[PDB]
RNA sequence: CGCCGCUAGAGGUGAAAUUCUUGGACCGGCGCAAGACGGACCAGAGCGAAAGCAUUUGCCAAGAAUGUUUUCAUUAAUCAAGAACGAAAGUCGGAGGUUCGAAGACGAUCAGAUACCGUCGUAGUUCCGACCAUAAACGAUGCCGACCGGCGAUGCGGCGGCGUUAUUCCCAUGACCCGCCGGGCAGCUUCCGGGAAACCAAAGUCUUUGGGUUCCGGGGGGAGUAUGGUUGCAAAGCUGAAAC
């Protein structure tokens, strides 16, 4: 039967979404499927800005940030370890602390 | 074997035996 | 009547010259041969002359049109392109 | 050499772009110019084998080597230009980048600021996977 | 082989009225052959940034800047265009904003086309709980209409002397903002990106009046 | 300008039924020299000799001229009978505002 | 109107070669060349003719605007041996086809 | 348990239009009192036409989805 | 592709190899030209009869909703025949042809690969006029109506709430804030009851069985197969058995 309300996606007015091309395997899944998160990635790793902070004419004044749209398909979601499975009372449940 | 290529052999099939009927009328 | 069923104006041709020729046939020659809306005298007495030449019998006044269509696809666009490079900001 | 220029203390600016994939490794020393290439290290020099060439390890070997010799040319600090292949391709820099920011500010050559230029289309003509994609 | 001691190195004059006017160093050789020093001169580029040039503005917002012509071991430049970072552009974007850009075609004084972007978000007003926050897409086009009003008529009958100067605290892109609050209310406005696409005449008397 | 000539139609549909109006060129003539004519309606085919001599004689008279933005096989769709017309006349509008709107 | 006063992007017809040579290039029945990339000092324009080769030519010679009427003439298979016949015996005879 | 027959006043204005009871309209007549030069125009709230007075001759309603609003200084009732 | 620089590798994968390279590959730099496509804004948001639809600006008609003390006075619902729309895939001709890429050829990996993986690559993708009418065309839930619990929001309209804030400040609308109304996509909870159960505010108002109306299933196989007609250029569509 239904193993969910939203059958997977979250087209429920419409009929049609675009695909959005995966990152990993590069199939094209439509973006209310897909699992997708956003990394305010820190363009140098936070051990290694200490020898930035000390090697710079600035006195700490660069801090840039590296920001993706890093966007999975379901298939190489769980396949990277991000969308565990749960329960059967679980899987009604909404957003992580 | 799949109700889909289960569906193409018959089709493979009968695309055949089409083909002999008019052959030979 | 529906006399020929299919064919139309490519019963002349009869039985010969391959099908799908007189499919390609039959569309052009419905389009040389019919009386067009004339743009100048308003009434519908465009004819053509020889291949490109097309003309009304009111006002008598001849123009160059398409080979064996009045207009042309290219016809539409260029003079869709040519007033459109005329209103750029004096030429 | 009596170089371009002395009485430091204000540094020599140049630009070291980095150009990681998942499996090669690139230092490139320009000056703000754009055109004139100091140092072109990469890492499939430094590196003997053929999949450890875009390791930490294929990086830092690539980051001494520009820094030595930029340190011949009189040249001082570098600011930093960072990328991977961003075509259709992945947008994350590669193991190896993250890593030759450490080990060119060890070895002389002080920094300047870093931005992040990877060329993000817009139209995203068809990537390389199929309609299934990548298997296994 | 050292080549780099066959290297000659200009350093680069930048033009008037940020706060200094020396950039950095370059390198080329200074002649040989069929060859002139000033060949590969002219069209150098140079993409350097504020928070060094104003005496603290946004350190972001760079500018391009292109070495123009010759002059005794200074060789010297010209605006060429004004971008920003990857970073910046994509910081302050949230997904439940919504992004209006504004773009045009237009003519300085003198000879000088330049097209220039913007960028505006709507804000989220203050005392809010409802989420949402966007905009009714009719004023989206009213206020495309606001943009390309304001940056043709504070572009088209100016020069760049005027143009450049309102590029440095974005005196356009906080006057937009103040004007326009009876539409929406508007969130970090900027620019975006400006493009050079046409210029007629070389002008080394008015290149060096840029100067002194 | 849809709101203007959606309006002509709505107007060419008063006079066609109440005010009293010729149709046709010799018949547009005779009552332009009569100065019984009030507005001139012209095609946009029509051969230009028979254009601006109409206007001629409208600059004597001072007559009102319109040029109708349209084809003259739409102008007698417009003036509601099967047939084509380049010129009409409004001779006598009884409850129309045609010679009051423009003019 | 000679092609340094038009702009760049103009369909035109019969354009010449050299100037003064009263119309060479795209003169049959559908086929046109568009003025592209101008050169402002050293008065020379590139133009696309109907084969796909963009030629340079001097820019003092003259186009009539607009391609040449009898555009998609070949549309029609001729179909049958006499209209294939009549064609070419207006010409000349090039006809004989013996293998 | 619940009422129907005799329900509060204050729940039938919340009500739509013609789900209650009785099922009279929520548009009303409004005494526009123009100082133009005397007269006294009655319009409806609700209007459709720019209500144009016959002596002052300048607008008095706005055609509005909804309900009609007014210009300058025009003062109104209802007559009941 | 045309040039400026630099120089031994460069893509490539779990590894490698085919493929590109001192004739200058890749990587930096300035431009130039071509075609596909509109990223991030993008939501359990909108509109669409369905398939569907995303840069701005013009242009063309169209539509739901809302407000209505406007209007004709039953003009209604659902439909055998009949008709139009109908993703991708294909078929026909026309323009060009970036990337991806069936077949096709190659390198590996295996005992075997003609497979996943890798490299080159047609038809195709794209635009223009014709075709074909199938899908997991899925809410796998016919459409109209009447009723039966709540709350939290939201999207579009309308009214009210002398608490702010933008023009200049009454004067209008913006921008939030707390509402009530309508219809809308959805949600949360509930022993209304229903359900074989999962679950369902409709899959309820059903043995206490009758609102109106159309399409349909009748054990699995053989099978939408044989054969007929019928349409389609073709690929195939619609209608559809029986023996056993
Ligand atoms: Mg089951
Ligand atoms: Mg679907
Ligand atoms: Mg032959
Ligand atoms: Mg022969
Ligand atoms: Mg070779
Ligand atoms: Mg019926
Ligand atoms: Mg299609
Ligand atoms: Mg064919
Ligand atoms: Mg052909
Ligand atoms: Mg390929
Ligand atoms: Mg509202
Ligand atoms: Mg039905
Ligand atoms: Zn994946
Ligand atoms: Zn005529």
């Amino acid at each position: 039967t239904k193993k969910r309300r939203n059958n997977g996606r979250a087209k429920k007015g419409r009929g049609h979404v675009q695909p959005i091309r995966c990152t990993n395997c590069a199939r094209c899944v439509p973006k209310d499927k897909a699992i997708k998160k956003f990394v305010i990635r820190n363009i140098v790793e936070a051990a290694a800005v200490r020898d930035i902070s000390e090697a710079s004419v600035f006195d700490a004044y660069v801090l840039p940030k590296l920001y993706v749209k890093l966007h999975y398909c379901v298939s190489c979601a769980i396949h990277s370890k991000v969308v565990r499975n749960r329960s059967r009372e679980a899987r009604k449940d909404r957003t992580p602390p | 074997m799949r109700a889909k290529w289960r569906k193409k052999r018959m089709r493979r099939l009968k695309r055949k035996r089409r083909k002999m009927r008019q052959r030979s009328k | 009547a529906k006399r020929t069923k299919k064919v139309g104006i490519v019963g002349k041709y009869g039985t010969r010259y391959g099908a799908s020729l007189r499919k390609m046939v039959k569309k052009i020659e419905i389009s040389q041969h019919a009386k067009y809306t004339c743009s100048f005298c308003g009434k519908t007495k465009m004819k053509r002359r020889a291949v490109g030449i097309w003309h009304c019998g009111s006002c008598m006044k001849t123009v160059a049109g398409g080979a064996w269509t009045y207009n042309t696809t290219s016809a539409v666009t260029v003079k869709s392109a040519i007033r459109r490079l005329k209103e750029l900001k004096d030429q | 050499s009596l170089g371009p220029q002395v009485a430091e203390g204000e540094n020599v600016f140049g630009v070291c772009h980095i150009f990681a994939s998942f499996n090669d490794t690139f230092v490139h020393v320009t000056d703000l110019s754009g055109k004139e290439t100091i140092c072109r290290v990469t890492g499939g020099m430094k590196v003997k084998a053929d999949r450890d060439e875009s390791s930490p390890y294929a990086a830092m070997l690539a980051a001494q080597d520009v820094a030595q010799r930029c340190k011949e040319l009189g040249i001082t600090a570098l600011h930093i230009k960072l990328r991977a292949t961003g075509g259709n391709r992945t947008k994350t820099p590669g193991p190896g980048a993250q890593s030759a920011l450490r080990a060119l500010a060890r070895s002389g050559m002080k920094i300047g600021r870093i931005e992040d230029v990877t060329p993000i289309p817009s139209d995203s003509t068809r990537r390389k996977g199929g309609r299934r994609g990548r298997r296994l | 082989v050292d080549p780099f001691s066959k290297k000659d190195w200009y350093d680069v004059k930048a033009p008037a009225m940020f706060n200094i006017r020396n950039i950095g160093k370059t390198l080329v050789t200074r002649t040989q052959g069929t060859k002139i020093a000033s060949d590969g001169l002219k069209g150098r580029v140079f993409e350097v940034s504020l928070a060094d040039l104003q005496n603290d503005e946004v350190a972001f917002r760079k500018f391009k800047l292109i070495t123009e012509d010759v002059q005794g071991k200074n060789c010297l430049t010209n605006f060429h265009g004004m971008d920003l970072t990857r970073d910046k552009m994509c910081s302050m974007v949230k997904k439940w904003q919504t992004m209006i850009e504004a773009h045009v075609d237009v003519k300085t004084t003198d000879g000088y086309l330049l097209r220039l972007f913007c960028v505006g978000f709507t804000k989220k007003r203050n005392n809010q709980i409802r989420k949402t926050s966007y905009a009714q897409h009719q004023q989206v086009r009213q206020i495309r209409k606001k943009m390309m009003e304001i940056m043709t008529r504070e572009v088209q009958t100016n020069d760049l002397k005027e143009v450049v100067n309102k590029l440095i605290p974005d005196s356009i892109g906080k006057d937009i903002e103040k004007a326009c609050q009876s539409i929406y209310p508007l969130h970090d406005v900027f620019v975006r990106k400006v493009k050079m696409l046409k210029k007629p005449k070389f002008e080394l008397g008015k290149l060096m009046e840029l100067h002194g | 300008t849809k709101k203007s000539l959606e309006s002509i139609n709505s107007r060419l549909q008063l006079v066609m039924k109440s005010g009293k109006y010729v149709l046709g060129y010799k018949q547009t003539l005779k009552m332009i020299r009569q100065g019984k004519a009030k507005l001139v309606i012209l095609a946009n085919n029509c051969p230009a000799l028979r254009k601006s001599e109409i206007e001629y004689y409208a600059m004597l008279a001072k007559t009102g001229v319109h040029h109708y933005s349209g084809n003259n096989i739409e102008l007698g769709t417009a003036c509601g009978k099967y047939y084509r017309v380049c010129t009409l006349a409004i001779i006598d509008p009884g409850d129309s505002d045609i010679i009051r709107s423009m003019p | 109107l000679p092609v340094g006063t038009m702009p760049e992007g103009t369909i035109v017809c019969c354009l010449e070669e050299k100037p003064g040579d009263r119309g060479k290039l795209a003169r049959a029945s559908g086929n046109y060349a568009t003025v592209i990339s101008h050169n402002p000092e050293t008065k020379k324009t590139r133009v696309k003719l109907p084969s796909g080769s963009k030629k340079v030519i001097s820019s003092a010679n003259r186009a009539v605007v607009g391609v040449v009427a009898g555009g998609g003439r070949i549309d029609k298979p001729i179909l049958k041996a006499g209209r294939a016949y009549h064609k070419y015996k207006a010409k000349r005879n090039c006809w004989p086809r013996v293998r | 348990a619940k009422d129907l027959l005799h329900p509060s006043p204050e729940e039938e204005k919340r009500k739509h239009k013609k789900k209650r009871l009785v099922q009279s309209p929520n548009s009303y007549f409004m005494d526009v009192k123009c100082p133009g030069c005397y007269k006294i125009t009655t319009v409806f709230s609700h209007a459709q036409t720019v209500v144009l007075c016959v002596g002052c001759s300048t607008v008095l309603c706005q055609p509005t989805g909804g309900k009609a609003r007014l210009t300058e200084g025009c003062s109104f009732r209802r007559k009941q």
